[PDB]
RNA sequence: CAUCGGUUCUGGCGGGGGGAUAAAGGCCCAGGGAAUGUGGCUCCUCCGGGAGUGUUAUAGCCCUGGGUGUAAUACCCUCGCCGGGACCGAGGACCGCGCUCUGCAAGGAUGCUGGCGUAAUGGUCACCAGCGACCCGUCUUGAAACACGGACCAAGGAGUCAA
């Protein structure tokens, strides 16, 4: 009789989609990247790039 | 894929919040709206939806 | 449940995994071309006079 | 002339729709008559466009022939 | 022409089996947007060379950054534009902090004294004045000189547009 | 088509009934003629005799299309190529249906139209780019 | 007024990801360079300041590489949270999908309270006000104009019957 909207209605969603709420509580949103160093940009990428 | 988009009934969206370009029916490379912007689709779909 | 998980943790793995072809190649001195978009969606945005 | 102590008619600029109706049909007939005459135009034209060149004013404009001759004996040696 | 970003375009042609390496082509492109960056390069790529969009690929889309957008610096501009006699040559000097503030300079300048748009004015050089003797407009030599202070005699004070009545009568002298 | 003698290969080439085969008339031969419309039509045989075929041909007048039979020499028929990427590919889906079938592992046997491209690598060694101004600086030259 | 559901406008906050793992920039380290040449020195002087010299001095700047640094921030994308407001309440025992499961925001609004109980709400007519609004038929042609009819009212008045 009344369509409810899933992004509002928390209980919509949890219906439709079980795994929401183990999505908020593990926060999925929010996954930080793998650790490491990053490696510097090579020269020739810089140079290539301010290139006239 | 086929069989998804045809259940799938044409999505009936709403007007833009924000509106469009001043001047609308005109190419989106040009300044307007028409045509293909590529990933700048989203920013249309939440002001439609 | 299990399906919605897996789905999650596949969108999860090929941002990433984009991310770090990108970064390889740029490492190793070279340009990675992504894949050309295999969705579109379309609005008609135009009446439907003349 | 007398025009600020006695001024005359004023030159209406409220145009009138006839006028702009006639304006653009004769417009139109124009651009396609010009379009027939080009077509039919037997002037010579050339295929290679006069190129305007490079600006004396631009300070670094030694330094871009000497770039242009340099690339010209590095094409004429991998020739 | 609008919030402007430098885009290294880098393209190529499709590989064939005459050609599995073909030739990488790159320019430096105000734009935008990155759409409107890869629409430019493929326009000036077929002002050039037999390669159009549909037998050809984007190789990399980067962004230009300035290296130094808090120092002051003088910029000269080589340009070309169509008018209805036909293509000219402008060169022209800006003194910005980046070379995007200086094309959308470039741009607002022209529109405002040759009328020109976007779509008729080809970018040829965008270069640093590395000498303050490489200037040569006097706009901007006035602008690079010695000891240079100025006053800004009648200024109008900025007062609230909704406030509609004042019980004073402003000066201009601060 | 070069004036003089006529090439004797289309005198052997067998035409059955039910073949697809286009009309190119030839000026040199006048007998069996057809129209001057029916030229560079294709059309299905219906009728082998010893030195013409008959054609259907799908002629239109006003809104409607009428069937129309013509008597051609084999001067003025040419075998159509149309179902020739057909016949070869039903030939091609039966074997390499069967030996899929055999093997065991399922395939995409529908012919799919042009999809995008996949990622892949562009090496920059020794295909360094170079940079192009809007005009040519030779050309400037 | 409180607690809700549907739609929607608007504000703030807490995170994540990307790019040159932003670009800058600060603080250090190692080089190089210049003037719109700082200090010093010299020459003129109205001695107020100019002129010349040279690379930091009794100011500083620019270029290149390295460290802090996986720095911050801008921009783009994204995961949530907390407010402020408007319009709406369709259905009428239960069933169903569900959840945080003694119950519930889960197949459409209930709970508490106040005043009044009458022209108070509501309605009709007359008039003012804001906005909108050419005189009806017919004819013409593709249409408009032109032309034609209309002072007003009551009654009568025009696709019927037979074969």
């Amino acid at each position: 009789v009344q369509k409810k909207n899933p992004l509002r209605n928390k209980q919509i969603m949890l219906r439709l989609n079980p795994y929401a709420s183990t999505f908020a509580k593990e926060k999925l949103g929010e996954v930080k990247a793998e650790e490491g160093k990053p490696p510097k940009v090579p020269a020739s990428f810089k140079e290539l790039l301010h290139e006239a | 894929f086929k069989q998804a988009a045809n259940f799938l009934w044409p999505f009936k969206l709403s007007n833009p919040n924000g509106g469009f370009r001043p001047r609308k029916f005109k190419h989106f490379i040009e300044g307007g709206d028409l045509g293909n912007r590529e990933e700048h689709i989203n920013a249309l779909i939440r002001a439609m939806n | 449940f299990k399906r919605a998980e897996k789905y999650v943790k596949e969108y999860r793995e090929q941002e990433r995994e984009k991310i770090r072809l990108a970064r390889i190649a740029k490492q190793q001195g070279s340009f990675h071309i992504p894949a050309e978009a295999k969705l579109v969606f379309v609005i008609r945005i135009k009446g439907i006079n003349k | 002339a007398g025009t600020i102590n006695k001024p005359k008619k004023p030159t209406s600029k409220r145009k009138t729709t006839r006028l702009r109706a006639k304006i653009s049909k004769r417009a139109a007939e124009k651009k396609r008559k010009e379009r027939k005459l080009a077509r039919k135009n037997p002037e010579w034209r050339s295929k290679l466009k006069k190129d305007p060149g490079i600006p004396n004013l631009f300070p670094y404009k030694e330094r871009l022939l000497q770039q242009i001759e340099e690339e010209r004996i590095r094409r004429k040696e991998e020739l | 022409m609008g919030r402007l970003q430098e885009y290294q375009v880098i393209g190529r042609h499709l590989p064939t089996e005459a050609n599995p390496n073909p030739a990488l082509y790159r320019m430096r492109i105000f734009a935008p947007n990155e759409v409107v960056a890869k629409s430019r390069f493929w326009y000036f790529l077929r002002g050039l060379k037999k390669v159009k969009k549909a037998t050809g690929e984007i190789v990399s889309v980067n962004v230009i950054s300035e290296k130094h957008p808090l120092k002051v610096k003088n910029f000269g501009i080589w340009l070309r534009y169509d008018s209805r006699s036909g293509t000219h040559n402008m060169y022209k000097e800006y003194r910005e902090t980046s070379r995007v503030a200086a094309v959308e300079a470039m741009y607002a300048d022209m529109a405002a004294r040759h009328r020109a748009r976007f779509r008729s004015i080809h970018i040829l050089k965008v270069v640093e004045l590395e000498k303050t003797e490489d200037v040569k407009r006097p706009y901007i030599k006035q602008l690079v000189a010695k000891n240079l202070s100025f006053p800004l005699p009648h200024r109008v004070p900025k007062i609230s547009t909704k406030k509609i009545f004042s019980a004073k009568r402003p000066s201009t002298f601060s | 088509r070069k004036h003089g003698q006529i090439p004797l290969s289309t005198y052997l080439r067998t035409y059955r009934v039910g073949d697809i085969v286009d009309i190119k008339v030839n000026g040199a031969v006048q007998k069996g003629m057809p129209h001057k419309f029916y030229h560079g039509k294709t059309g299905v045989v219906y009728n082998v005799t010893k030195s013409a075929v008959g054609v259907i041909v799908y002629k239109r007048v006003k809104h409607r299309y009428i069937e129309k039979r013509i008597n051609v020499r084999i001067e003025h028929v040419k075998p159509s190529r149309s179902r020739e990427d057909f016949l070869r590919r039903v030939k091609e889906n039966a074997e390499l249906k069967k030996k899929a079938k055999a093997e065991g592992v399922p395939v995409q046997l529908k012919r799919q139209p042009a999809m995008p491209r996949e990622a892949h690598t562009v090496s920059i060694a020794d295909n360094k780019p170079v940079t192009l101004a809007p005009v040519a600086y030779e050309t400037t030259i």
